[PDB]
């Protein structure tokens, strides 16, 4: 079974990058 | 810690990709339009009609979110440097004229002779968000004179947060600062009194709010403002609570870094 030639379209997978996210405690 | 935020920190509405080519010049370059929402939101992925050999391997820069002005800057890039002086400007750049949908960018660099699949690009916003959980002491706590949902007497401002919202950031980022509010003590006429957009119960992301206890009392504060990257220090946040009023102020990092959110809880 002959498969697809090897120059098929392109695709770019893309995810949103989670935030850092910090935590601090600072008193006055 | 990694947080993913809420679906609105997430939203993407449009995505504008460059394909640049080994020399960082000569980018392909697909907008796919919003009024097209090809795009595969559940997959996560992009597919272009772009074939593998005419692809081979680039610099592949993916940006979400851009209005016209940004859209056309992105049209005239010829070189990967360029893209680092494309920037939207904020008038007043904190919650909630910045809001979502958040500009992103992000890029990776891949082989598409070796697999016509890039996984994958990491898209980081370009805003920052602070995140203020004030509890007050008892000579704090009393009953606030509320007009409208927000309390007359406690007030806050914004200093020398900056204005631009670069798409990549430069090496060192320059300064377009401005501030919410320049009036001095006692009078602090132009600051911006406490709100309540928190204390609502589906919540939005961003705002101010307040607590009281069953006596009516104030017992805690919360502001929670997006805001623009600084590669400089000086971004400030200032609160004026009853007493003149008192002044507190509480510098943010020397750095603010995009799509980092800085949660404090604070004491006062």
């Amino acid at each position: 079974a002959m498969e697809p030639v090897e120059d098929r379209s392109i695709e770019i997978s893309i995810r949103v990058d989670d935030f850092t996210k910090t935590g601090e405690t600072v008193r006055y | 810690e990694r947080n993913q935020g809420s679906a609105a920190e997430r939203l993407i509405t449009n995505l504008y990709l460059l394909l640049f080519d080994q020399s960082g010049a000569n980018p392909a370059k697909y907008y796919i339009a919003g009024n097209t929402f090809i795009w595969l939101p559940d997959d996560m992925k992009v597919k272009l009609d772009m074939t593998q050999s005419e692809a081979g391997e680039r610099k592949v820069y993916v940006v979400a979110n851009v209005d016209n002005a940004v859209k056309t800057a992105l049209d005239a890039v010829a070189n990967e440097s360029d893209l680092q002086t494309v920037k939207r400007t904020t008038a007043m750049p904190w919650s909630t004229d910045i809001a979502s949908p958040f500009l992103m960018s992000g890029n990776k660099t891949h082989d598409f002779l070796a697999n016509r699949l890039l996984d994958n690009v990491p898209l980081v916003r370009a805003i920052a968000k602070v995140e203020l959980n004030i509890s007050l002491s008892e000579k704090f706590q009393i009953v606030p004179i509320i007009v409208n949902g927000s309390l007359s007497e406690f007030k806050f401002r914004y200093v020398n947060f900056d204005k631009e919202t670069y798409v990549v950031k430069p090496t060192t980022k320059p300064d377009n600062l401005i501030s919410s509010a320049n009036g001095v003590w006692p009078q602090i006429t132009d600051w911006t009194v406490w709100g309540a957009s928190l204390n609502t119960s589906p919540a939005p992301d961003a705002g101010t709010g307040y607590t009281l206890d069953a006596n009516g009392k104030v017992t805690a504060l919360r502001i929670v403002t997006y805001l623009n990257e600084r590669d400089s220090k000086g971004a400030t946040v200032e609160v004026a609570l009853p007493r003149g009023p008192e002044l507190y102020r509480l510098p943010l990092p020397d750095k603010i870094l995009r799509n980092h959110w800085y949660k404090y809880e604070v004491e006062i």
